[PDB]
DNA sequence: TGCATCAGAGCCCAAAAT
DNA sequence: TATAATGGGAGCCTCTGATGCA
């Protein structure tokens, strides 16, 4: 029940890097260069700095103060990009008719063991839910009709029907395919992921893609 | 390319 | 995305690749007024050569070609919103000579001009939706019937 | 720049339900000043609209009735709150205005994320949608409580956190 | 226990059962009592609650 | 959460439908000074002043409850438009 | 093609590129009509050079 | 009251005057403290040496001279002047052919003097001329990004005074110069220096394969005249290559004095790197009719050396602050002043041609005009001159000390890389890690450590203690970082028995790197931890133990610490804080020893040794640049004997001589029913009771009144259709008068301007038929408090024209000022912060009796969340609530230094002796312990928290020594269930208040071009619905929300007419119509020649113009 | 009619021509004394419009039951301000001049 | 025909700007 | 409206695309 690690443990606030640096050591710490300093901070904050340790840590803090500030510029440019690409694209009728559909694989070609193995879980649930399937799936018993929504619970099912050795990959509708001009149909392009249900015509899906891609932009990297 | 040193 | 703990739908990278794949280069004419080497929108190439072919014309070789969202943003049809997005002289005088006509498709060009966009209640889709109570409406049935 | 806007220092709201903003109503009464002119003669507050502006216009010729009034023009209706950056669709939401004494607008607690709020001084700006399309537009596509799960993920967006989390947890 | 991926779930999964007007409810009232209990439930930090192990 | 807006969402292919439909109706109401409404007295929405209750002066809060009687009929085509509007003023005068 | 080439070349009006007296009766205005002077003054001037026969140069 | 100050380091010498980088700089720049013939030549004065002689009769400079200010600082600021000298020359005219001389002192305008405290007064405003960092002058080698193996030389003299050169051998093998963007064979340029073939073989013969490259026939055989006119023919093409044409360019771009500038820093760096001496600042000389090289030679043999891989030659580190040098006050200012000067030059010149050849004096040769307007310039508009920060002490004092990497001759912020805005290991002592700007200009805008100064070549040093054997020195010296990159030099706190290093393994820094090290490889050793970090960061303690991100905003939140009216110095100092309030200047003290004569609210007389009577005036409520009230408080009473140095009065934000910049309350660490959420802060209504947080703030107003075309404007009581209500509190003459409260729409001036003339409309014409009264010529134009302004009128200043000392600017009848002041409480939405980083928005103001409260009835001030700390790992706040309840017990405050403090025994220590007090207390009042406190303590030893088996008292003994209490919740009576951390706060009110940011507009002014509404909550301005907001929009398919905000809400002026028209009538709002800007953009293209036409269906003209631009 | 498209084409001398109300003579803005524009500059009231509504420079038609009237004395059309915003003028140049967006944009459609 | 070199194109938002 | 006068002056990033050389 102590303070930090229920918080920590609960997602109130906290991770264990940071509780670490709290009750722990503060580590390894870099140069300007990028290069590690051999030494590295034995100190927590509870323990408190010594002024060297303080100023070997500056130069990271800086840097990382330095990225940060560079990034939401270059986020933001690309989100600007991205706005005007995609703008016209609207959910502009309820299906095209296209035949045509991507094939979302269930496994990907492991290098080191050779052979394929499971996608993780989250990585098939980004390409799966709410997608209208293309093809007739059975699986496990169960059939997945042509022109399904898949629920999250139909993903589930069939990420165990691939753990079962049933099914390698699922045809799906998709923007990709899509016949629609000037944008695409509910069909290819599924749920409004915001109400878990089929989208509505006319929803301004361009924007809402740009806006997706763009919004976790100031988090990646530089 | 610069027009003073032409007239020049 | 996925290294940061984002969870983002592949569906929207999707709608962006997909406009990063909206050009084609042409590889023959055909029976055409299309050039070697033009680029055009693969939905037009694709309409033209249903013409030729319905038409009993050789059709149009093309290519796929790849650009990205910075080129295709300035490639699209719509001038207004081309020359909104960046290069607006380059833009513009391309648009200006070839007489361009802004056909208002998408939502840009209809916000620059203070227009209803071309979605969510501006989609021609749900625009023209009309309601009316049962009172007035059997109403009006009566006054329909009594021509 | 538009019209039927303003903006202020943003503090937290606990008790707000998840439809609700704190409203200053300073903001308020200028907000939706051309209703409140025409509700202020509808009762009897002012001749006309020429006589209830310049009433108004002193703070210290404001009576206690056009509190009442306003408290009549704003209800049902929602105004927009903005926070800048505007990264996504829910950098704009819609709420029920509740109209408060102070200069500060009170934000609900589930919508800090989505907007990326928080009380060390942010501020955000207030707008007023005119039209019944407009206002239907907002209540209906635009309401916090109506928008639930993220456009991006289809995950919860307006979820607990922080102290509500802690809370259930312990 | 209940925590944030617990109670992401339950959002996610009354918004499927019960819909939108019930699920907001739910959230308010996951809220008030959030709240309630945080503040009586005796949470703190004191210097002594950053705990260096005897294995440092 | 505005009341009963799962089931308003129900009513219609597209929510964007639906706030096309809210937002006509609200309009017909005030133009028609709420006198040509399908609600019954005690169905009316209510506004709670110093006095005590008076009539919601929202036409989209009446508009909403209306749609959720099933006494609005909505779609494409319906009536000629002109049509519409002198049948509405000669049953309501402005 | 020639129309890229100007003879005419068009005036904005004046109230996009204004002379305004502002507060303390200090009059602020826009850039463009600095350029268009600057124009004009090299216009004139070259309609005179010309009608005194001036050398190439 | 007691204070307990920890730590055992002892530093042997005090911190440096604060402001002297900027005192010191400009007393160098003007020496007018010099007699004349004394004069270096430096700042003002190497200006006047370098712009004269102006050879065309001749005109020679003899020495300048600077008055006194016409007007004192005080009286400047209150008249809106610059506070100034008046600068004079005494300059020669000479004729050359008839040997004539006259000789006159023209007056070359004013030059700004800076004010004691390092400031300047500009037009009334108070500014600062913040330091520039830039590239030091020199000759540096740099790898070539492109081929590896090679590496570019790069000549780099003083801005503005000399081209660069760079130096590079090109893959065909021939060493190439690059000037002013062209490059050529160096070869070329050797050749006209001249030097020789044998003397160019013999010397950079032993580096086997370049000094080929370097070989060209071609250019031997011509003579020294031929290859400068070849070089001429190379550098500026289509120059007819006239030999004395050839030979001033050439001169200009490398032996002129005047044109060509390397430093002094730039001298010394080129000799140091080369290994040679230079004759003076040019890379090369004209002496005896020819060119002699200085610098090229032993470049480009260090250039050889470096690709050969010679032993010795290094790439040098360009972030290195040895290769990064500081322009201060001085020196900006006297570019500025060689720029104005070499104008006025161009005009002596000018003038030494026209006029009567024969009758000319310096007077009539001399227009100042260029001068001063580019001293005016450089003050008023350039980047480098700030209007002051002076929200607090403090504030101004940062400023002052700030260091800019932006401004003339400078970074642009997207041209600004990760490399500058580094901490580079050589900031150390010098440049502070922590104080810098959060946002775009991180890393560029510094701030000077406190131990450091800026030596007279610009270069930042930091003072260390020599160590002989094992003995620590008292003798500092102050180093560059090249001269401390050649020591080994031991940390501040390596233990010391006497001057003697006791330990047996130390830990040092050779250039830069950590090192354990014995006593005997000790060169030197630091003077303190202070000297690492800037002053404000200085002023956190326990900063050893907060996560250096946080730290960064607490050092910058405390320059927007607001002056309370109440104002405490902290319970915990870092002992910097008596400092700051002198080197401010805000405090007032004793001169000598003495007796205080007199004791006044405005004054104080003090009888020093000397006999003599010294009064000094007070400051009293005075208006700062932002607003904040600077007022002096006397601190002694008559008869007291005051020493030198001893407190007369304590400044804004001083108590005592401390610096205070806030309140120390008593927190509790807890989160409180959401009003704590995501950083808020929960505050109780006993802080406004007692005035804590309470600031005074004045506004100034301003009205003039002017000459028109339509008649006077006149401030008059007297204004058309007011009420005698409405000019109740306005005296005869209109203004109103002196303690009256002014609320938003009230009168402060009133005005009348006549009517511009107009044909009133016929509805006018009737209206006024019907009432019966005469329109009036003139119109109300009063001026009034804006919304959400207003106060008690302090102050009017009324100054006409034709009444004795004023004259106004042209046309100008009379300006009236009105200074409005307001007593602020502290409210809900101002923004509070501590020294570490934590800050929160005030969300909730509780009554007295829900706050927590300990046993004996207490409420707390404050609760602060704790989920604030464990992500931002600011542990400093809470070793600071630890101790500060120990003190509020013991009734004492602490100074525990930087990286020396208070450690955790010692707190302990002092916490067990306050609960003490906070229990024995009540032991003996007769009360035990408590069934709640029975129950706290239950839940406590289930947490593991105290020990079972000991008694209750015992319990809370443990748990108090943890810093943590039993606490009653107001609301029910029943404890927290848990022990809570509790203690005193130092927390300060920022800047940023909601009064000051609420805003909001219905309609209001619109734009002239795009008819939009304007921005900014001064202009009644509407909010800006971008480019992002739309996606927004677009993306929730709003559409006619969206299309509100492009038209009716906007520049749609017939639509936003109608709008606001049903509004008020009650009909729903009318569709909208085409924005304004978009004609406006139509019509753009119209200019451009371009024909944009809106078309129909049926691809037919549509007028959007109504007919209205159409013959 | 409802507007469905937005056109974009170069303009020919004759149409910048039939834009123009006037040609712009004279670099003058403003009278430095009257503070009225002077005749044939860039602020003409003959050219670009009245500065106030239905009121002609030198004041001789002041209302709007002269609408389309110029007045003999001062040359300016009675109508709406407004116009001042609209109506273009136009300089005829004595050497025709390049438009430089068809000569420095790569590559050069002149060229 | 394949490859440097250069000219020209871009580089977050809102607030504020004393 | 007339001694003769005859050639200027400032200067310091990354990607993409066309153009000018092996
Ligand atoms: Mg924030
Ligand atoms: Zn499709
Ligand atoms: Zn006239």
């Amino acid at each position: 029940f102590n303070p930090l690690y229920v918080m920590a443990q609960s997602g109130a606030r906290g991770n264990p890097q940071q509780i670490r640096q709290l009750c722990g050591l503060r580590g390894l710490m870099q140069k300007p260069s990028g290069e590690t300093f051999e030494v590295p901070v034995r100190s927590s904050f509870r323990e408190g700095l010594t002024v060297l340790e303080y100023f070997i840590s500056s130069h990271g803090a800086r840097k990382g103060g330095a990225d940060t500030a560079l990034r939401t510029a270059d986020s933001g440019y690309l989100t600007r990009k991205l706005v005007d690409v995609t703008h016209e694209i609207v959910v502009r009728e309820a299906d095209c008719g296209t035949t045509n559909y991507i094939s979302v694989p269930l496994f990907q070609p492991d290098e080191v063991t050779r052979s394929l193995r499971l996608r993780k879980r989250a990585d098939i649930e980004a390409g799966l839910y709410g997608r209208v399937l293309a093809r007739e799936v059975e699986v496990l018993g169960v059939r997945l009709e042509e022109g399904r929504y898949l629920s999250m619970d139909d993903v589930h099912l069939l990420i165990k029907a691939a753990e079962a050795g049933e099914i390698q990959e699922v045809p799906v509708r998709s923007p990709l395919t899509c016949q629609t001009r000037y944008g695409v149909c509910q069909k290819c392009y599924g749920y409004d992921l915001s109400m878990a249900r089929p989208v509505s015509i006319g929803e301004a899906v361009g924007i809402v893609a740009a806006q997706s891609i763009g919004e976790p932009g100031t988090q990646l990297t530089m | 390319s610069d027009p003073v040193r032409q007239y020049l | 995305y996925r290294a940061q703990g984002v969870k983002l739908h592949d569906k929207h990278i999707e709608i962006v690749v997909r406009q990063m794949m909206k050009y084609v280069e042409v590889t023959d004419p055909g029976d055409s007024r299309l050039l070697e080497g033009q680029v055009l929108e693969k939905w037009d190439v694709e309409a033209l050569n249903e013409r030729l072919i319905a038409e009993g014309k050789t059709p149009v070789a093309w290519k796929p070609l790849l650009m990205g969202v910075t080129k295709s943003a300035l490639s699209t049809k719509s001038w207004l919103s081309a020359a909104s997005f960046q290069n607006t002289t380059h833009v513009l005088t391309e648009a200006a000579i070839a007489g361009k006509k802004d056909e208002l498709i998408g939502l840009k060009e209809n916000v620059i001009l203070g227009r209803l966009i071309p979605a969510g209640t501006g989609s021609d889709f749900v625009r023209f939706t009309q309601v009316v109570d049962q009172k007035t409406l059997k109403a009006i049935e009566e006054a329909r019937k009594e021509a | 720049r538009v019209d039927y806007s303003g903006r202020s220092v943003i503090v937290v709201g606990p008790q707000l339900k998840l439809h609700q903003c704190g409203l200053p109503k300073r903001m308020a009464l200028e907000l939706f000043k051309p209703f409140l002119l025409k509700k202020m003669e509808e009762k009897g507050i002012a001749p006309n609209v020429k006589a209830a502006r310049r009433m108004l216009e002193r703070q210290r010729d404001i009576k206690d009735e056009v509190w009442d009034a306003l408290e009549e023009v704003i209800h049902g209706k929602v105004v927009l709150l903005n926070r800048a950056p505007t990264l996504h669709r829910l950098g704009i939401q819609a709420f029920q205005p509740v109209l408060v004494e102070g200069q500060s607008i009170q934000l609900h607690p589930l919508v800090c994320e989505a907007f990326n709020a928080d009380f060390d001084g942010d501020q955000m700006a207030v707008h007023v949608p005119l039209s019944s399309f407009a206002q239907a537009e907002a209540r209906i596509q635009m309401l916090s409580a109506h928008n639930l799960l993220s456009p991006a993920s289809g995950e919860p967006l307006a979820k607990p956190s922080r102290d509500i989390i802690l809370g259930l947890y312990y | 226990p209940q925590e944030k991926n617990s109670l992401k779930d339950l959002v996610y999964q009354a918004f499927l059962r019960l819909g939108m007007e019930k699920t907001a409810r739910l959230l308010d009232a996951l809220k008030y009592y959030g709240f309630t209990f945080s503040t009586t439930s005796g949470i703190t930090i004191g210097i002594d609650d950053a705990v260096i192990p005897e294995e440092k | 959460a505005e009341p009963g807006i799962d089931k308003l969402f129900g009513m219609v292919d597209s929510k964007y439908r639906l706030t096309v439909v809210v937002a006509k109706r609200a309009q017909q109401l005030l133009r028609h000074g709420f006198k040509n409404t399908v609600l019954e007295p005690e169905e009316r929405p209510k506004m709670q002043t110093l006095e005590g209750l008076f009539d919601d002066p929202n036409a989209v809060t009446w508009a909403m409850k209306e749609l959720l009687t099933g006494r609005l009929v909505f779609g494409e085509n319906l009536v000629p438009e002109d049509r519409l509007q002198k049948e509405m003023e000669r049953l309501y005068p402005v | 093609p020639e129309w890229m080439i100007l003879e005419a070349v068009p005036v904005l009006p004046p109230d996009l590129r204004p002379m305004v007296q502002v507060d303390g009766g200090r009059f602020a205005t826009s850039d463009l009509n600095d350029l268009y002077r600057r124009l004009i003054n090299r216009n004139n001037r070259l309609k005179k050079l010309l009608a005194q026969g001036a050398p190439e140069i | 009251m007691e204070i307990k100050r920890f730590g055992r380091i002892r530093e042997v010498i005090p911190l440096p005057p604060l402001t002297e980088i900027q005192v010191e700089s400009y007393r160098r720049a003007l020496q007018a403290d010099v007699p004349p013939e004394k004069r270096e030549n430096v700042g003002i004065q190497a200006a006047f040496r370098e712009t004269f002689p102006i050879e065309e009769l001749v005109l020679d400079f003899l020495e300048y001279r600077l008055g006194e200010p016409p007007f004192p600082q005080d009286e400047c600021r209150e008249k809106d002047l610059t506070y100034q000298a008046p600068l004079y020359a005494r300059l020669q005219l000479i004729h050359k052919d008839t040997g004539l001389i006259k000789e006159d002192e023209v007056f070359l305008g004013h030059i700004p003097l800076m004010t004691e405290d390092g400031s300047f007064i500009i037009n009334g405003a108070d500014r600062v001329i913040v330091s520039q960092i830039h590239r030091s002058p020199g000759v540096y080698f740099t790898p070539d990004p492109a081929r590896p193996g090679r590496y570019i030389a790069s000549i780099i003299p003083l801005p503005k005074r000399g081209p660069w050169i760079d130096l590079e051998v090109e893959p065909n093998g021939v060493v190439s110069m690059k000037v002013n963007k062209r490059k050529f064979p160096l070869v070329l340029l050797l050749r006209v220096l001249g030097y020789d073939q044998e003397t160019l073989a013999r010397e950079l013969g032993a580096y086997g394969e370049l000094v080929q490259g370097l070989m060209d026939e071609s250019v031997f055989a011509m003579r020294p005249e031929e290859a400068l006119i070849r070089l001429f023919t190379l550098l500026r093409p289509g120059d007819p290559p006239k030999r004395d044409k050839a030979v001033a360019y050439v001169y200009g771009l490398i032996a002129d004095p005047r044109r060509y500038d390397l430093g002094e820093a730039g001298r010394y760096k080129a000799e140091e790197k080369l290994g040679i001496r230079l004759s003076g600042r040019t890379l090369a000389r004209f002496e005896d009719g020819e060119f002699k090289d200085e610098v090229f030679l032993p470049t480009l043999r260090y250039l050889f050396a470096l690709t050969a891989g010679v032993p010795g030659h290094e790439v040098d580190d360009i972030d290195h602050l040895g290769n990064r040098r500081i322009r201060t006050v001085g020196e900006l200012m006297t570019d500025q002043f060689r720029v104005g000067l070499a104008r006025l030059a161009r005009g002596v010149r000018e003038r030494m041609l026209m006029g009567s050849e024969d009758s000319l004096t310096p007077a009539k040769l001399v227009n100042s005009r260029p001068l001063e307007a580019a001293i005016r310039e450089f003050f008023s508009r350039s980047q480098l001159s700030q209007f002051k920060d002076e929200t607090n002490p403090l504030s101004s004092l940062r400023h002052k000390r700030r260091i800019s990497a932006l401004g003339p001759g400078g970074l642009t912020r997207e041209r600004a890389g990760f490399d500058v805005r580094d901490v580079h290991r050589t900031h150390y002592g010098r440049i502070c890690p922590v104080e810098t700007p959060e946002g775009a200009n991180i890393g560029l805008i510094t701030s000077l450590a406190a131990y450091a100064r800026v030596d007279e070549l610009g270069f930042i040093r930091t003072p260390y203690r020599r160590v002989v054997g094992g003995v620590v020195t008292d003798e500092v010296v102050y180093m560059t970082a090249t001269e401390e990159d050649r020591y080994t030099i031991a940390q501040a706190n390596t233990p010391l028995e006497g001057n003697r290093i006791a330990a047996e393994r130390v830990v040092a820094r050779r250039k830069g790197e950590p090192v354990i090290v014995s006593p005997e490889e000790v060169e030197f050793m630091d003077v303190s931890p202070k000297q690492v970090f800037s002053v404000n960061t200085n002023l956190i303690p326990f900063l050893e133990h907060d996560d250096a991100n946080r730290a960064l905003m607490g050092s910058n939140m405390q320059t927007q610490a607001v002056p309370l009216i109440r104002a405490q110095a902290p319970v915990v100092m870092t002992g910097l804080e008596e400092r700051v309030v002198r080197d401010s200047l805000a405090a007032l003290y004793a001169e000598e020893d003495g007796e205080v004569a007199k004791v006044d609210g405005n004054r104080i007389v003090v009888r020093y040794e000397d006999g003599r009577l010294v009064e000094y005036p007070l400051r009293r409520f005075y208006r700062s640049n932002q607003g904040t009230a600077l007022d002096q408080r006397p601190r002694v009473v008559v008869g007291q004997r005051v020493r030198k140095g001893d407190l007369l009065a304590d400044g804004p934000a001083s108590e005592n001589g401390f610096l205070a910049l806030g309140q120390n309350v008593l927190v509790a660490i807890m989160p409180f029913d959401g009003y704590n959420f995501e950083d808020a802060i929960v505050i109780s209504e006993e802080l406004l009771k007692r005035d804590f947080y309470t600031s005074i703030h004045i506004e100034r107003y301003e009205i003039e009144a002017r000459d028109t075309k339509l008649g006077p404007e006149r401030i008059t009581r007297d204004i058309p259709h007011l009420s005698e209500a409405a000019l109740r509190d306005l005296d005869e003459e209109g203004v109103v008068r002196i303690g009256a409260e002014v609320k938003p729409g009230d009168i402060l001036v009133g005005r009348t301007s006549f009517k511009g003339e107009s044909e009133p409309t016929p509805e006018e014409r009737l209206l006024r038929s019907i009432f019966g009264e005469k329109a009036r010529d003139v119109k109300d134009t009063s001026l009034r408090v804006p919304p959400g302004e207003g106060g008690i009128v302090v102050r009017t200043v009324r100054l006409r024209r034709g009444d004795p000392g004023v004259e106004l600017k042209p046309g100008v009848r009379e300006v009236v000022r009105v200074y409005v002041a307001q007593k602020r409480k502290l409210q809900v939405g101002d923004k509070l912060a501590n020294r570490h980083g934590n800050k929160g928005v005030v969300a909730k103001i509780l009554p007295v009796e829900d706050m927590p409260h300990l046993p004996d009835g207490t409420p707390v001030d404050v609760i602060l969340n704790p989920l604030g700390v464990p992500s931002r790992m600011n542990l400093g706040q809470i070793l600071e609530t630890h101790l500060g309840l120990a003190g509020y017990f013991l009734g004492q405050r602490y100074i525990s230094p930087i990286f020396d403090g208070a450690k955790e025994p010692e707190i302990k220590e002092l916490l067990a002796q306050a609960f003490e007090v906070y229990f024995g207390k009540r032991k003996g009042e007769g009360f035990g312990v408590d069934k709640r406190e029975v129950e706290v303590l239950r839940r406590a030893e289930k947490l593991g928290l105290v020990t079972p088996g000991k008694t209750p008292e015992e319990q809370l003994k443990e748990l108090f020594l943890q810093g943590k209490v039993v606490l009653y919740d107001g609301r029910t009576g029943e404890p927290i269930e848990g022990p809570i951390v509790v203690g005193q706060m130092f927390i300060m009110k920022l800047y940023h208040m909601v009064e000051d940011k609420m805003h909001a507009r219905s309609t209001g002014p619109y734009s002239l071009i795009t008819q939009q509404p304007l921005g900014g909550k001064a202009q009644f301005g509407g909010q800006r619905f971008g480019e992002m907001e739309v996606w927004a929009l677009e993306a929730y398919g709003a559409a006619h929300t969206l299309q509100e905000m492009l038209t009716l809400k906007s520049d749609d002026i017939e639509g936003r007419n109608a709008a606001y028209e049903a509004i008020i009538k009650g009909e729903d709002v009318p569709e909208p119509s085409v924005p304004e800007s978009f004609r406006v953009l139509v019509k753009e293209l119209q200019a451009l020649a371009l024909d944009v036409q809106t078309l129909d269906e049926k691809d037919n003209p549509v007028d959007i113009f109504e007919g209205l631009a159409s013959k | 009619k409802e507007v469905r498209k937005v056109r974009i084409a170069l303009a020919s001398p004759e149409k910048i021509r039939s834009w123009s109300y006037g040609e712009v003579e004279k670099p003058e803005t403003i009278n430095y004394r009257t503070l009225k524009p002077e005749r044939d500059g860039l602020f003409d009231e003959r050219i670009f419009g009245p500065i106030k509504d239905y009121e002609c420079a030198c004041g001789k038609y002041k209302r709007q039951r002269f609408e389309g009237k110029v007045c003999e004395r001062c040359g300016v059309e009675v109508t709406k301000s407004i116009v001042r915003r609209y109506r273009m003028g136009h300089i005829e140049l004595a050497t025709p001049a390049a438009h430089i967006w068809f000569v420095k944009d790569v590559p050069s459609k002149i060229g």
